[PDB]
């Protein structure tokens, strides 16, 4: 039970966000603009990755702020 | 949490829940394994109308809600609510998100293989730990004493398991588990307190007596001798100041409680005292180590806070076996933490992380794989 | 004094503007231009207020300290400012929280004492003892040892 | 008047409250771009060999599967927090209704009326 | 009326009507549950000549009036009277015409269920109400205390009711209704006086001698102690000015009136005194809240302007009971009106209008629909 469901809904996503390349064929040229245009890509992906981690650190920080706001409540 | 991703040391042990991290010296998270539920439906607004309700809430909350036990003996009754009270666990009292560090669990002894396997399908699909260990509380006990050869008497809240292991290996020829346990303990102090003239059925009062156990109750040292001499005992009775405030009196039930568990016939089981059944235990295995079995026993739960166990145990112990040999018990105070701290030592060393139950090895072999990665 | 500016700072122009121009809806002619205080509570009911006699003598109490039988305008920015209690037409809440991150300094949920003390320093005031020890006042109830986001929202309410 | 160096005290503190936060931005903005600079360094296909090309839009397509399968598991950890920052924040706004739900709304204001009319 | 479409709010509590608008502080229009009709037959023309008198307009009429109860501890006489004084509280008392505004109603404990399926019925067709809802005054009584645990003692004109609620929670099972009231205390004193040479038997004497015990009445410390201090006790022994002008002169009597609910063995009542009444309904619940219930006793009703109430019930409840914890009343001023201020509360809160009971339902189920649609 859902043990495929995630698995494959996982991989369906990770699917349509990236973009298959037909490498076989591509002309040099191609490898050119194409190698660029990835490590372009991995280099936005690192900065809001970075972004992500330090806005998951003041998500963490406002869970802070809620559980104590419980925990006083008593 | 921690800056490192150390991991979860869980004990679920049969009747408390001990939670913490990896490197502590004590579980941070300790709550008995009682889940309240509404004892009616809702027609009021503004407040509560919340269906589960576990730990210290479920314990004030205690009238109000029906008690049952997720678990007894061992058997499961609900997944649902051991998610529950593990969401609560991780998140309301640990304050932790279980994604970022792996868990070492402690199971019941001879806990069902398709028990095993169903908790752990169940865990691996609900939550995302990165990785599992899963062991037996003997083992545990055992790490907490620090000393390979023993004989466990794990008394928990469902069963009460004796287990020897000889320099560090496990007998499971010698392994028995007997159904006795707090539940019996206090349904024979209910019947009893009936006969005494307070007649009580629910689980508000369960509780109330059960901390009668663990504050005035004796190990009669000679059983039938003490209710000669308790016939009248001023002295020697003891009264309780129950929270509402009325002065409840006891005098030989005291040493008639836990007596039942070495006198079964008290309310008839087959099997004898508990000290019989580690004596034939002992006896299954070769003859030569006997003697160390005896002299060093292990016992632990949180039962042992009682007094009165250690000297009924060697003084039996030494009626049915010869007496040449010193046998002496060994049990350090509050004990009953000890398996969660042997759950932290074995986090401690870096061999540990060789055997990681890992996402992966179960999304290749299924729980099945476990049959192979644990035992 | 500081309460006038303070008055100033936390009240919006437009309001002030309404407040001034329609407390000479009194003064029609050959008079001194400041009204009777009892007029006052009839101001208010302009304002779309209903205050009881309570507030009201309170509030009467509030103006005319040094005993003149009359108000002044910067009293009377003060008192209106004192009045309603929706500062800056609703403080707003989700920065703030932002502010609740800025207060604290080691990430941990709260904000520490040491914290406030080189929070306050580093506006240019050093630190005496009734600053921080009616801060704690103000900010606490039970002597928690922090402010969080609760006491942080309640303490600084209105303020811009 | 204390009331008046208590809220200048506070409005000075929010004052300077807000430049740290400028401050802090800029500073996240500085570690993001070092980050940056450490992660994904410098272009590497200056002079080399079209089949290697391939080996390495190959492993440039390896990169960004993982990369994006790292970002779900931490956007998924992400969303579990702010479930469960909804649900405890509904528990606060009922909690704090406990201690101060009866204690604001009219006061006398309906007992002031004309007692003579009657 | 209001701009806004905000609901109307009605206690049709058992002796006073008290209604107005949803955000008010006080009911707008309160007057007794007395109404006068004509003694005799119409001869004369030019003025009067009406049938119904309700309100302030009965209470200067009534020497001229047969007055008569529409409604006594419960029970209903006649529907066309509350059809009238209905009709007279919205239109000529409160100024409001009921087509605009839905009505909070609040209803007697365990009122019938026919009489409330009758009362919607005629009321949904008769009145053009856009939305309805009725609840127990007991609920009503504890929000105006705002706290979830406690026991109401609900001591209207007609019958005095106690309830325990635990933390939000109605317990029907430990909940009774006492046949004692302000008719019963008019009777005695009735009858008192009678032995003190004074033999009335009209509602005109009856209005008066309830306004001497609003006025004068004691609570007895100790009662037959203070008859024997009163037998003379010329400062002890209190006089009132009847509006004629003659001073009656009244003493033990003051205390030996409210002592009756007290003391019912006096004109023959199985029951005993309420305060066995609130100890019997604490028992029957659970023991361990007993105590909470003991410290968290509120009382409500108009009788409880008078003095005395609260040190009785606390001396008597603490003889009884254990007296290790500390028992204390709670009573705010003018609490014949808590409950009205209860029902503003509920229009307060905007998920009230998710059960409104709307006229579409009704026409659909008909009355049986409140069946499912309160409880
Ligand atoms: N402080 C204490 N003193 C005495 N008895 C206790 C104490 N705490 C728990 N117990 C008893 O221990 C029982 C639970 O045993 P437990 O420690 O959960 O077994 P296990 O070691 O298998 O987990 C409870 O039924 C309770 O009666
Ligand atoms: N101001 C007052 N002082 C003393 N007793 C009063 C006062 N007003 C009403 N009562 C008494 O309260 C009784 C009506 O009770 P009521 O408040 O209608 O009960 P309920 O709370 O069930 O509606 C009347 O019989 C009257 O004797
Ligand atoms: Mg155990
Ligand atoms: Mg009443």
């Amino acid at each position: 039970g859902k043990r495929q469901t995630e698995r494959e809904k996982k991989k369906k996503i990770l699917a349509e966000r990236r973009k298959v390349l037909a490498i076989d064929h591509l002309n040099e040229d191609q490898l050119r603009e194409k190698a660029k245009e990835l490590w372009q890509s991995i280099y936005n992906l690192e900065a809001e990755k970075f972004d992500l981690q330090e806005k998951f650190k003041q998500q963490k920080y406002e869970i802070n702020v809620l559980r104590n706001r419980i925990n006083d409540n008593q | 949490d921690e800056d490192e991703t150390t991991a979860l040391v869980c004990d679920n042990g049969s009747g408390l829940v001990k939670a913490g991290f990896a490197g502590d010296d004590a579980p941070r998270a300790v709550f008995p394994s009682i889940v309240g539920r509404p004892r009616h439906q809702g027609v009021m607004v503004g407040m509560g109308q919340k269906d589960s309700y576990v730990g210290d809430e479920a314990q004030s909350k205690r009238g109000i809600l029906t008690l049952k036990y997720p678990i007894e003996h061992g058997i499961i009754t609900n997944w649902d609510d051991m998610e529950k009270i593990w969401h609560h666990t991780f998140y309301n009292e640990l304050r932790v998100a279980p994604e970022e560090h792996p868990t070492l669990l402690t199971e019941a002894p001879l806990n069902p293989k398709a028990n095993r396997e169903k908790m752990t399908q169940i865990m691996f699909e609900t939550f995302n730990v990165p990785a599992m260990y899963v062991a037996i509380q003997a083992v545990l006990s055992l790490y907490a004493s620090g000393r390979t050869t023993g004989i466990v008497l794990d008394s928990g809240d469902g069963v009460t398991h004796n287990v020897p292991i000889y320099e560090g290996y496990a007998l499971p020829h010698a392994i028995m588990r007997l159904d006795l346990a707090g539940r019996d303990l206090t349904d024979y102090l209910m019947k009893i307190l009936t006969e005494r003239g307070y007649s009580f059925v629910t689980t508000a009062e369960r509780e109330i007596v059960r901390d009668i156990k663990e504050k005035l109750c004796y190990v009669a040292l000679d059983f039938e001798n003490e209710m000669a001499t308790a016939a009248s005992s001023s002295s020697l009775e003891k009264s309780y100041e129950l929270p509402d405030g009325q002065v409840i009196t006891i005098g030989n039930e005291r040493f008639r409680c836990p007596e039942t568990l070495f006198q079964p016939s008290f309310i008839g089981m087959e099997s004898a005292g508990i000290h019989e059944t580690t004596y034939n235990s002992i006896m299954k295995c070769d003859i030569d180590i006997r003697k160390d079995l005896y002299a060093n026993n292990v016992m632990s739960g949180g039962t042992t806070m009682y007094p009165g166990i250690a000297d009924r145990m060697q003084k039996e112990i030494t009626a049915l076996a010869p007496s040449t040999m010193k046998i002496k018990i060994i049990a350090p105070p509050e004990r009953k933490y000890s398996v969660w701290i042997g759950g932290s030592i074995l986090a401690s060393l870096s061999t540990f992380q060789q055997m990681w139950i890992t996402k992966q090895e179960y999304d290749e072999a299924g729980p099945s794989i476990v049959h192979r990665k644990c035992f | 004094d500081d309460i006038y500016k303070a008055a100033v700072e936390q009240l919006t122009e437009e309001q002030k503007n309404e407040f001034k121009a329609a407390f000479d809806i009194f003064v029609l002619g050959a008079e001194d231009g400041c009204i009777s205080t009892k007029e006052l509570g009839k101001v208010m009911r302009m304002l779309g207020q209903n205050p009881t006699p309570e507030e009201l003598q309170e509030m009467i109490d509030e103006v005319d300290e040094d005993g003149s039988g009359t108000v002044d305008f910067d009293e009377f920015l003060v008192m209106m400012v004192r009045c309603m209690k929706d500062d800056s037409k609703g403080k707003s809440e989700e920065e703030l929280s932002d502010l609740f991150r800025m207060f604290d300094k080691n990430a941990d949920g709260y904000i520490d004492l040491d914290e406030l003390k080189i929070m306050l320093q580093a506006t240019g005031e050093t630190i005496t003892e009734d600053d921080i020890e009616e801060l704690m006042k103000d900010g606490d109830k039970n002597n928690d040892g922090r402010i969080d986001y609760d006491e942080f929202l309640e303490f600084m309410k209105g303020v811009e | 008047i204390s009331a008046s160096r208590k809220l200048q005290l506070k409005t000075l503190l929010l004052q300077i409250a807000k430049q740290e936060l400028e401050r802090e931005a800029e500073e996240r903005r500085g570690e993001k771009g070092r980050a940056l600079s450490t992660r994904c360094q410098p272009l590497e296909l200056a002079g080399l060999g079209f089949a290697e090309l391939q080996d390495l839009c190959r492993q440039l397509h390896a990169r960004v599967d993982k990369v994006d399968e790292e970002r779900y598991d931490i956007e998924a950890k992400v969303t579990k927090n702010i479930t469960e920052i909804a649900d405890l924040t509904q528990k606060i706004f009922d909690l704090r209704g406990k201690f101060k739900r009866p204690t604001l709304r009219r006061v006398r204001i309906s007992a002031d009326a004309m007692m003579q009319a009657l």
